[PDB]
């Protein structure tokens, strides 16, 4: 079939998306998650602390 | 008179290309831009708003030709 | 001499329940309604007025956007 | 032959995307986007 | 029942499925799936701040959206190859521009009546001429509004097309001689590259419509 | 000073201990999807691809109908 | 599920839907006047 | 005969691409202004008139072309 | 009607030429965007969309030619 | 008979886009003009009479083409 | 039927020197990116992949032109 | 003998549109002049006579084009 | 059918200064590698390789022009 | 025979643009002239004889061109 | 069958206007070499020969389109 | 056979155009010539035999084409 060759390139194209912009969109996902989670958890910290200190 | 649409269908063609300069001059302007907000960083609310004026009226007449060419086709 | 006799213990038993309950990581904006209506009102009055700029967000928490 | 198909179905779904984000989408996210702000400035 | 009809319902099932099954159960966490419209919202937010700068600008921040999420996603559904073409209409892409036009046309009239057509008047210019800079903004105003959709819709019409001409090149390119099966490797990795550029002339066409009509409502609104 | 103290003594007393959100059989023939590709530790991009089969099947099955 | 907001989208946005239902109305013009070629 | 009339759509194409010159000027004109603004701000105010000028009677004489087209059109 | 057809194809011949515009405008504004990141590393952010948002703007006007040829070719 | 003033028509065509030496350089004296005055403010009253100068006797030139198509024209 | 061919293949003739665009573009695009190498020594990997991004997706412009001139020869 | 003087009209159409290159010329000469003139204020009159010189002989030139237009519109 | 070949002949003439752009393209490359020297005269044996890598890939469309020349020769 | 010297006249015509080149190139030699004496001033006894050298010798390519167009001619 | 080799000749005509991009480049890369090398005179060992190599490489713009004439001519 | 000798001239016409660069890239070279005197003035005898070197050889390119077209007309 003539349209085959194109499912055929997107096949290969989402083989290179999984190889590489997979783990690379994992990765800033999981440190824009880090980042928000720890200063989520620090200012419940300071909070406390200053909850303390009264 | 099958004559006059084939060359009709060929002056659509010829005033194709008449939008050469909405290739490249909007495109030109965009470089100064470039050149203009990397040298100067805080003017860059100030030329974006006239910048995108200028391709707008760089557009408006890189286009008439397309649409001479449009109704020239038909 | 008994206002700070009152005080001091419920500082301390505020501190006794935030220490066992904080589920930061999995805690749900339901029960953040639940417990403050102040938030859905400010949220109402943000989207009548059209403050959709929240001002205070940027500088600790990153706009993360393209550009 | 389907200009009135086309342009009808689309302005159809353009009102209900209009009503549909204004009204659930944008609010949806402002909520995290407030709930944030709240538990950081406290 | 229409495939242009189903191929809507499909944009709205899409639209529906980013946010519905994304959302897990209301978490302040934000999970990935969740980063990519909070991605999207942030750079529509500073961008839209940007451009108009009003006083009152956020009003108008929901249009912007849905303007942006329809091409979007309509631009990102039929990159599909067993599929069909959307957007790639100029009848509905260009109405839905007109419609555009004339909605932030009566807006400013409503708004300002008489003096809407001061911008039309740019700035400073000598007497002889007061009129003639008009003119060619006189005809480009609306020239504004046939183009500005006619962009999108003859890049979309130009870029399926082409994945479908060229198909037929690597179709046409082996049915002779079995020989052509050496070093035929260069025009599928060309059209991965078309795939590539494909997919720019959908999210950052979609960018352009944007920022475009994002100008285009700041001049409707603000009188310079 | 005290309205911190008057917003914590109130924003904490009604939180949830810990964890604890299993909502029962969190299940209805389509919510394990959300549960099983959706979640925060999931959060993987296959269903797309499998939305692509399906319009890669859609389509194709259209086709099917229209030109074969 | 999802909370439903009253947010203003008549109050706001009306000339838009004004110009949209304008243009259906040319639009019926021309596929009623023009369908015969 | 049929000879005039395909000639005249024919000439119609031809004298239609040449505002690729005013858009080309009108957008090195636009990306000038961007370049001495960006290096003195405070310029702007003085400058943009004379830019929106120096634009103007710079495209006049491209927007004659299509003119010439419409003339030759009808 | 065996010479119209000819001429639709000697239309999209000569329409294709006007694809030079975007090959000589984006060109230079990829140019102008490494010549700005050069002299300024912490700016390309600030540049990075403004350069391939004029992109899209110019190669799209390329992408109007051979679109206006393919019409004119079939 | 009707050969020639087709033959007429389509020389008014080709000879109309002579104005793009116009276009571009009757817009390129106003871009240098910008990038010198905003570079050093006042000397516009120095140098904008005679940049306006610069202007005239370049686009008339120019102007000469096209009358040359009316010439051709009738 | 014995005539249009000729028309064809001058047609791909025409529609061939559209690479003039490429040819001309991304050589100033190199270009650039030496003057900027040059002027910025510590600069060259940052620069490089997204000049060779300007590269490709500014190349295939040119690209349609031969494959017009690849279809009205052939096809 | 009544395809000669067509033939004629559109010579002189053809050979209309060298005016192009006076019309770039005499311009990047004024340009050059308004950059010169604009950097070093006291070098007007130093440079405003060879600028225009630079013009006349360039144009002329460039008129000499369709000069030979005219004597190819009637001889 | 004696018209046939003439045309093919003519389309391999028309289609000559295609690389016309590699005529000045690859030039502009040694332009900037000259410029690049001057102000910079150590860094050279970092920039050789890829100017000369850019010489390779912008001839390549130089020729993708004179090949199409050759095979519409035959 | 009637046909010949209508080519002759026509290509005469083609050949006479040419001159175009010279028409812009010699004009840039004045613009670095412009450009040397503005920021050098006592330099003209070194660039002016340079200068109107290679004026003169530029411009006899364009001299060449018009007079091949002269001679085509008649 | 006469008509063959006169198309070869017209052919060839405007296959030896491919040296434009030559006569232009060419000229440029000698232009850059004397904005260079005003620069800095000391290294002019170092970068001639660069700065010719890629005159003789570059160059053949020209001489392999005016071969397509010769061997079109003959 | 009344053809190829009127076909000859007028591609002697069509091929004159090519020494179009010519008129402008040495022309060029000599700015630049003055802008690498008129910047160092203690480099003319050093450069001036490698300028007209630059000149020589690039203008054999317009030597090539007008000689080739003498030798069609011819
Ligand atoms: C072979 C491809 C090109 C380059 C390859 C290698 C050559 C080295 C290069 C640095 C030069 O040729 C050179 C400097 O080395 C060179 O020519 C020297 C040997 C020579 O002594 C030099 C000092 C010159 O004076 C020399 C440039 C000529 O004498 C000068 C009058 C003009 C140029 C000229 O006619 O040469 C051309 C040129 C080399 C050109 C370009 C040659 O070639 C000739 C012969 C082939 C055809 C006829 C071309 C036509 C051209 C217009 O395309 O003209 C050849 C005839
Ligand atoms: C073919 C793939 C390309 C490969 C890599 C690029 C560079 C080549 C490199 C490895 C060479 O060694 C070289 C460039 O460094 C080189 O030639 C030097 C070593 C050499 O010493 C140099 C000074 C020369 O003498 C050389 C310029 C020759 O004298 C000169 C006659 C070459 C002609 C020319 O234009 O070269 C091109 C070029 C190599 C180009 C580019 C070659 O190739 C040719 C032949 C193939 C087609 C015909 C192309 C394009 C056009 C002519 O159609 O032109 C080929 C004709
Ligand atoms: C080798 C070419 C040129 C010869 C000499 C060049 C350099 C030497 C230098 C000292 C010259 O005398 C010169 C630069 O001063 C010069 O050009 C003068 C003669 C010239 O008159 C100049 C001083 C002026 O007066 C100048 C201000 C005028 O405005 C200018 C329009 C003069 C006339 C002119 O251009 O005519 C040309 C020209 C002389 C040109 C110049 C010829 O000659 C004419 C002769 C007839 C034919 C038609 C040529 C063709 C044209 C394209 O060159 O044009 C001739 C018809
Ligand atoms: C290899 C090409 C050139 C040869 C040598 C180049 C460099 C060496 C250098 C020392 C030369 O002698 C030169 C630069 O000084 C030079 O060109 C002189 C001969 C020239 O006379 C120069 C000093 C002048 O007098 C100059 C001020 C004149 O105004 C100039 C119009 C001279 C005549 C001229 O251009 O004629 C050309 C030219 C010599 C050109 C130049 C030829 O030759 C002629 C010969 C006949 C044919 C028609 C060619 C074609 C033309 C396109 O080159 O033109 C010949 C008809």
């Amino acid at each position: 079939n003539d349209e085959s060759i194109l499912l055929l390139t997107f096949l290969g194209f989402t083989g290179l998306v999984a190889k590489y912009l997979a783990p690379a969109y994992k990765d800033f996902a999981d440190a824009r998650m880090k980042k928000v989670s720890d200063v989520l958890n620090a200012s419940r910290n300071k909070h406390v602390e200053a909850v303390k200190d009264r | 008179m099958q004559l006059v649409l084939a060359a009709k269908y060929i002056g659509a063609g010829i005033s194709t290309i008449g939008l050469l300069g909405a290739g490249i001059g909007i495109a030109i302007v965009f470089a100064a831009l470039i050149n203009g907000v990397s040298r100067n960083p805080s003017i860059k609310d100030t030329v974006f708003p006239m910048a995108i004026l200028g391709f707008a009226l760089s557009e408006a007449t890189g286009l008439f030709c397309l649409m001479v060419s449009f109704l020239l086709l038909f | 001499e008994s206002l700070v006799s009152k005080e001091l213990k419920d500082l301390q038993s505020t501190l006794d329940n935030i220490q066992s309950a904080r589920p930061f990581d999995e805690l749900t904006v339901d029960d953040l309604t639940k417990i403050k209506p102040e938030i859905d009102a400010k949220v109402e009055e943000m989207v009548k007025k059209g403050k959709w700029d929240v001002p205070g967000y940027k500088d600790r928490f990153g706009n993360l956007n393209v550009m | 032959f389907y200009f009135m198909n086309q342009l009808t179905y689309g302005f159809l779904l353009m009102i209900t995307l209009l009503i549909l984000f204004s009204q659930f989408f944008l609010p949806m996210i402002l909520r995290l986007y407030v709930s944030r702000l709240f538990i950081s400035k406290l | 029942l229409t495939t242009f009809s189903l191929y809507t319902i499909i944009v709205l099932l899409v639209i529906t499925s980013l946010y519905t099954l994304t959302n897990n159960n209301n978490k302040i966490i934000g999970s990935r799936w969740l980063i990519s419209q909070e991605a999207i919202y942030d750079t529509i937010m500073n961008m839209t701040k940007g451009q108009i700068g009003g006083k009152n600008w956020g009003l108008y921040f929901p249009m912007i959206f849905t303007l942006f999420m329809f091409i979007f996603i309509a631009n990102l559904i039929s990159m599909i190859p067993y599929s069909f073409a959307l957007s790639a209409h100029l009848v509905f892409i260009i109405s839905l521009s007109i419609v555009i036009w004339l909605g932030n046309t009566i807006l400013g009239l409503y708004k300002h009546g008489w003096v809407f057509f001061s911008l039309f008047v740019p700035a400073g210019t000598p007497l002889p001429l007061v009129p003639l800079l008009v003119i060619i903004e006189t005809l480009s105003y609306f020239a504004r509004a046939i183009s500005l959709g006619l962009r999108l819709g003859s890049n979309i019409l130009a870029g399926h097309l082409l994945m479908v001409i060229l198909a037929g090149l690597t179709f046409n390119f082996m049915l002779i001689n079995l020989f052509t099966l050496v070093f035929g490797f260069v025009p599928l990795a060309m059209i991965l590259a078309i795939m590539m550029l494909e997919f720019a002339i959908g999210i950052i066409q979609g960018y352009v419509w944007a920022i475009l009509t994002a100008s285009y409502l700041k001049d409707a609104v603000y009188l310079h | 000073p005290n309205a911190k103290r008057i917003a914590n003594v109130v924003h904490f007393y009604k939180s949830l201990p810990q964890g604890p959100a299993p909502a029962i059989k969190a299940n209805t023939r389509l919510a394990r999807y959300k549960a099983k590709y959706f979640d925060g530790d999931n959060a993987s991009g296959k269903p797309l691809w499998h939305f692509a089969l399906g319009i890669i099947a859609f389509g194709y099955s259209m086709e099917y109908y229209f030109h074969l | 599920m999802l909370k439903r907001f009253p947010t203003p989208i008549l109050k706001v946005y009306w000339p838009f839907f004004v110009a949209g239902a304008a243009v259906y109305y040319g639009m019926s013009k021309a596929a009623d006047l023009s369908s015969n070629t």
